[PDB]
């Protein structure tokens, strides 16, 4: 099934007229002084036997090179991101020699059949709160939330409640409520979400201490802390 | 000076006490007769053809014929939504005509609205005003309400099944709103940046619908053509440009006013026989034929007919035909500095040459006024004048902006050379670097 | 904090009934707020944006694009004098000097009591009777420098 | 100002530095090292410096015992005076706002006109 | 379609404008305001070429290649003397207010205006008057704002409003006091606000995360990745 990945990128023996592809621009600087604080002896340049790129400027990055992988856009006279116009066959279209990436599967001729599993309508039962997922672009991802720059853009950990459910619980906007899931009692402050359907409660998936697997689960013993 | 209706179709119903003409007085003096004829006996395309072969031209300054512009409307019946706009901005300096027709004769404008909106099949009409004409706004709104309660505005106008609605949109004081595409953009509530052509406003104008933008003077000229006929309108003046026009002189003259004359009247008659000549102790130096956005002309150009072709052959524009006279007591550098400061501070900021070259010429002329000119100054001014003409900029505000500068440079270069006193010094010295002394 | 009045909101709705798009009432809404409060405060942009359904960015751009919409507080009267070409020919400079001598302020500033705010303006359309001045809703023609303090004493 | 023009203009590549910013926003090099065992004293860095910060004094006695001591860090490069150019200041010409220099306070810079100003 | 650039015949797509058709052929035409993903508005007036009516036409007319359709049998010239002078003049007019900030700017070495001034051959300055300045805004922890370095090319407003449908950034001001930014200090609300660091041809919008540990583009070891 994974036979397509052979055509994703050419192997490490791929050369453009005998030479490799450069990683850094040809005017890379400081080559004899980046490592001078450790030792004055110039070390071996790192050898990249895995791929067709090299860890130096001794390579090919011409706009007319027959390849699909471009490390960066640079043309003589075009040092801006507008060098991609020189790196395309036509401006605004595809790359000059085809875009990288290969489809793993084609479209099947015959499709599936109709799924008869029609679910019943949602019934808000007492004492159990269904988890509505509120994803955020900054925070839901496992790796992006660890970025210290994202913490300023990170929203505060907030739990969303219907006005009717908030009135039933007697809680306002901003007050702290505590809920337990899988023997883990955590406390969060409350926003009031008008469009949320009653009997649910809204949680931000991917937060610190809140798993994204909680979507669609039920919440017990939600109460004001 | 008597004003018979045969030779003064626009201003023969004026009142001597500077009071507006209301609905009963307008209808007593043959009012809404062309409106009645056009709505009863004439098809809209017949009225468009009559305006086309009557030789009526636009009075906003472009000189474009209105019949040809009305013929650019789409013939598709699926787009029945249509808009007709009046450029009642009148923000060009030296222009005071539209204030005169639309402060004390609003029913003529209303009748022109009705006739042109029926001919264009326009279901709505707007008058894009300016914020500084309060009395004109009050008179237009009162006349519109009076025409509404008299059955001439609204649904089923005079039993013809044509529904037309008229609105007044008071502007907020920006000169670029006088441009027709920018007028449309300001009508929609956006920043008044103009639009590129093609597409024209006729194909897709206000809110994407077919739209016709016309001056106050042209829409006032229309009901006279519809009432007194077309062959009468062609026989008003024996010139290429037919019909009467509001022309007049202003600025240090005995009688700075405004008159209605047939086309082809030479500029000395409007200066001496009507404005009384220049004032006591002031001799003639120059004159602008169209106001702030035209080329200056000398004494020898005073015996020239005020037509589009004659002034265009002379190297200028007729414009609004409201000439301003400059005596010798006013320095040309100061006057051009004031003109360029107005044009630089009324730029819309869309396209680079006008936006970042008019302030440069402003600073150069301000340095010339105080006598701080440097070598290479007039060269920079004529460089800017060459590279701000038609086609280079997005709209025609910048050609009209650099027209007076190049005209005063061509005709009065000795006054600009007097301000060049300082030697050229762009770079201050740096201790430890020998300068590159260019020869 | 800025809260729109009921009369302001009613006038804005009646104005946006006239156009097919609610964005077209932005200039008239800003002018209505300007007429009611002298100038356009910071929360007025958000209020007009929430009423009209258009974002506050283009409302602020419209309010800053047009010179007759004031985004800074002004005095009880706005004296606008025509600095254009014909009034320069007719000599508006003496009128401006008389105004600066009476008000003791430069153009673009307001008096310390909030009475007058002096501003140059565009062509007022009265070039045949120039020079011309424009206090809040009244224009004046054939101005002389000696008649300026007599003219300005009828505005409290 | 740690603009890295000297490092790229150096044909031997014996310059390394890193840009850092203070609280006010001015730019300085976090570190700065020259490999004098590699430098050919070609003077291209001083020619390419847009602030005239780096200069070549008339001093030649730079012999050394070990090659590790030929790498001159920022402690051995910053001197107490302006060197061969006594009165130049890049921040007087620069358009960026720093401590003690507001917007419009540089050479040939007008005061910032606000978009809310009542003047047309 | 068939075009003739400097007397040389080329075959191009007839629907596209002259700017992208000529940039597809490798010809070098200056441009600021036009973007391949945003369309033509004809703002910067930098893309001027000299179009002739027919083959035996010598006068011509200065048009903008981004708003000129690449119709069949078009005759244009790129390196005409008047066209080159006008393009250098447009660069100079953009240079009358650009601050002396290139050593202390993050877009140095990656600046479209730098490459575009060097490409047009403009190197001599004859502007001796003052330069306008603008106060900056706090545009959140990602985008750093420096309004002095703007050239009013209207790319940011066009992308952020027409393309990304963002509502908190726009253009204000007037004739030469145009201000591109938020109406008040605050974080940019759109989820596609990062593309302003390359949509902007100058260093008005800069990557503040990169601006912390900044180094120039020639010092970057790059790689393609996902
Ligand atoms: C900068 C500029 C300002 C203009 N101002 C006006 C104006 O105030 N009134 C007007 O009728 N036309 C004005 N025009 C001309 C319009 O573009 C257009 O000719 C007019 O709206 C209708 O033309 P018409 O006379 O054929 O009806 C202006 C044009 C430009 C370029
Ligand atoms: S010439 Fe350009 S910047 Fe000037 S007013 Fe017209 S479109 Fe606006
Ligand atoms: S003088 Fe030395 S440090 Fe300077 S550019 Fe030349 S080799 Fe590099
Ligand atoms: S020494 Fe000069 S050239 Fe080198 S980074 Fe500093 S300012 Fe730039
Ligand atoms: S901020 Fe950048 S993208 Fe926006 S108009 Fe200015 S130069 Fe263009
Ligand atoms: S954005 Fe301005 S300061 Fe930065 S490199 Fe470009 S021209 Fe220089
Ligand atoms: S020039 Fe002042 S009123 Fe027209
Ligand atoms: S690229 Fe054509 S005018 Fe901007
Ligand atoms: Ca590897």
């Amino acid at each position: 099934e994974l036979a397509g990945i052979k055509d994703a990128a050419p192997d490490a023996t791929f050369r453009i007229r005998g030479q490799k592809l450069a990683r850094e621009p040809h005017r890379y600087s400081g080559r004899t002084a980046m490592r001078a604080n450790i030792s004055v002896h110039e070390p071996r340049q790192p050898q990249d036997i895995d791929t067709m790129f090299t860890f130096s400027m001794e390579g090919n990055n011409q706009p007319t090179a027959h390849r699909s992988q471009v490390p960066f856009a640079w043309a003589p006279g075009w040092n801006s991101p507008q060098a991609w116009n020189k790196f395309q066959d036509e401006v605004g279209g595809k790359l000059r020699f085809g875009d990288p990436g290969v489809r793993l599967f084609e479209t099947s001729e015959n499709g599936l059949d109709y799924f008869t599993s029609v679910p019943a309508r949602f019934q808000p039962q007492d004492g159990k709160w269904r988890i509505a997922p509120y994803y955020h672009l900054f925070g839901s991802d496992e790796l992006s939330q660890r970025a210290p720059v994202f913490q300023s853009r990170m929203p505060q950990p907030y739990i969303k409640l219907n006005p009717a459910d908030a009135a039933k619980l007697g809680v306002n906007a901003g007050t702290r409520v505590s809920f337990s899931y899988d023997g883990n009692t955590v406390t969060l402050p409350v926003e009031i979400a008008e469009g949320l359907t009653a009997g649910q409660v809204g949680l931000p998936m991917g937060m610190s201490g809140i798993a994204p697997v909680l979507a669609g689960a039920h919440l017990e013993d939600l109460k004001e802390a | 000076i008597i004003r018979t209706p045969e030779t003064h179709p626009l201003t023969w119903r004026l009142r001597d006490d500077k009071q507006p003409v209301w609905l009963d007085e307008y209808r007593s003096k043959n009012g809404y007769e062309g409106a009645r004829k056009a709505l009863t006996g004439l098809s809209p395309d017949e009225i468009v053809n009559q305006v086309k072969d009557a030789g009526l031209k636009g009075r906003g300054g472009a000189g474009f014929s209105t019949g040809l512009k009305w013929s650019l409307m789409p013939k598709d019946e699926s787009m029945n939504i249509r808009y007709l706009l009046c450029n009642a901005d009148e923000m060009e300096p030296g222009t005071y005509k539209d204030r005169l027709l639309m402060e004390q004769l609003p029913h003529l404008l209303v009748e022109g609205m009705l006739i042109s909106a029926f001919a264009l099949k326009a279901y709505r009409g707007y008058i894009f005003l300016r914020g500084e004409y309060i009395e004109a706004a009050v008179n237009l709104r009162r006349a519109i309400a009076e025409a509404t309660e008299a059955g001439l505005l609204g649904k089923n106008i005079m039993g013809t099944g044509f529904d037309f609605e008229l609105f007044v949109h008071t502007g907020a004081g920006r000169y670029i709103c006088g441009e027709e595409t920018a007028l449309i953009n300001s009508l929609e509530g956006r920043r008044a940046n103009p639009r590129s052509k093609p597409p024209f406003p006729a194909t897709s104008g206000a809110w994407g619908k077919p739209t016709c933008v016309n001056n106050v003077e042209t829409l006032c000229n229309v009901p006279a053509i519809l009432a007194n006929g077309v062959e009468w309108y062609q026989n008003i003046s024996k010139s290429k440009d037919a019909g009467t026009k509001l022309m007049g002189f202003s600025g240090r003259v005995k009688n700075p006013g405004l008159w209605e004359l047939p086309f082809g009247t030479t500029a000395r008659e409007i200066l001496e026989d009507y404005a009384g000549g220049m004032r006591d102790g002031l001799k003639f130096k120059a004159w602008q034929p169209g106001g702030a956005g035209t080329d200056f002309l000398t004494e020898a150009h005073l015996d020239l007919p005020m037509e589009f072709e004659s002034i265009g052959k002379a190297g200028s524009r007729l414009g609004t035909a409201l000439a301003m006279a400059v005596d010798h007591e006013i320095n040309m550098v100061s006057l051009v500095r004031n003109l360029e400061e107005f044009f630089a501070r009324e730029s819309c900021g869309w396209c680079t040459p006008c936006r970042d070259g008019l302030p440069w010429s402003v600073k150069i002329l301000r340095a010339l006024e105080r006598g701080e000119g440097q070598p290479g100054d007039i060269e920079t001014l004529e460089q800017l004048c060459r590279f701000l003409g038609p086609g280079k900029t997005f709209c025609a505000h910048a050609p009209g902006a650099v027209e007076p500068l190049q005209s005063a440079i061509k005709y009065f270069r000795e006054e600009f050379e007097a301000g060049i006193k300082q030697p050229f010094s762009n770079t201050h010295l740096i201790n430890g670097i020998q300068p590159n002394l260019l020869k | 904090a800025f809260e729109l009045s009921a009369a302001e909101r009613e006038a804005i709705e009646h104005e946006m009934h006239h156009y097919e798009d609610p964005r077209a009432a932005s200039i008239e809404a800003l002018k209505i707020v300007q007429k009611q409060r002298g100038w356009v405060p910071d929360g007025a942009i958000h209020a007009i944006a929430d009423v009209l359904g258009i974002p506050a960015s283009d409302v602020e751009g419209v309010a800053t694009f047009y010179s007759q919409i004031f985004r800074q507080p002004v005095g009880r009267h706005v004296i606008r004098y025509c600095d254009s070409v014909v009034c320069h020919i007719n000599g508006y400079q003496g009128i401006q000097a008389a105004l600066e001598k009476k008000l003791n302020i430069k153009p673009g500033q307001t008096t310390f009591d909030g009475r007058f705010t002096l501003l140059p303006t565009c062509c007022l359309g009265n070039c045949d009777k120039g020079p011309n001045m424009m206090i809040d809703e009244d224009t004046h023609a054939h101005l002389t420098p000696e008649a300026i303090p007599e003219l300005l004493e009828r505005y409290k | 100002v740690a603009c890295n023009l000297c490092a790229v203009a150096c044909p031997v590549g014996c310059i390394s530095l890193q840009k850092a910013e203070t609280k006010d926003g001015r730019w300085y090099p976090e570190f700065f090292r020259i490999n004098f065992s590699r430098c050919i004293f070609c003077g291209l860095c001083e020619e390419a410096c847009p602030t005239t910060a780096i200069q070549l004094t008339p001093d030649f006695e730079m012999g050394e015992y070990k090659r590790q001591d030929l790498v001159y860090e920022k402690e051995d490069l910053l001197i107490s005076g302006p060197g061969k150019y006594p009165e130049y200041n890049f921040y007087r010409m620069a358009g960026m706002a720093i401590d003690g220099k507001d917007k419009g306070e540089a050479e040939n810079e007008a005061k910032p006109i606000d978009v809310k100003s009542l003047l047309p | 379609a068939t075009i003739h650039v400097d007397g040389k015949e080329y075959e191009v797509n007839g629907a596209d404008n002259l700017l992208e058709a000529c940039l597809s052929l490798g010809l070098d035409i200056p441009y600021f305001c036009w973007h391949p993903a945003l369309g033509s508005v004809g703002a910067c007036r930098q893309c001027a070429v000299k179009q002739y009516q027919n083959a035996e036409d010598t006068r011509g007319r200065l048009v903008m290649s981004c708003m000129t359709p690449a119709s069949d049998g078009t005759f244009i010239s790129i390196d005409d003397e008047e066209a080159k002078q006008f393009r250098e003049s447009v660069v100079e007019w953009l240079m009358t207010n650009h601050p002396h900030d290139c050593p202390v700017c993050e877009e140095g070495g990656n600046c479209h205006l730098q490459d575009m001034t060097v490409m047009t051959g403009h190197s001599f300055r004859r502007y001796r008057f003052t330069k306008r300045t603008h106060r900056n805004q706090d545009l959140g922890p990602f985008i750093s704002h420096e309004m002095n370095r703007c050239i009013a090319c209207y790319r940011c407003v066009r992308y952020y409003k027409d393309y990304a449908d963002g509502t908190d950034l726009g253009v204000y001001g007037a004739h030469d006091n145009v201000y591109f930014g938020r109406p008040e200090d605050g974080t940019l609300e759109s989820e596609f606000s990062g593309n302003l660091v390359e949509i902007c041809p100058t260093g008005v919008f800069t990557d503040k995360t990169h601006s912390e540990r900044y180094n120039r583009k020639w010092d970057m070891q790059f790689a393609p990745s996902i």
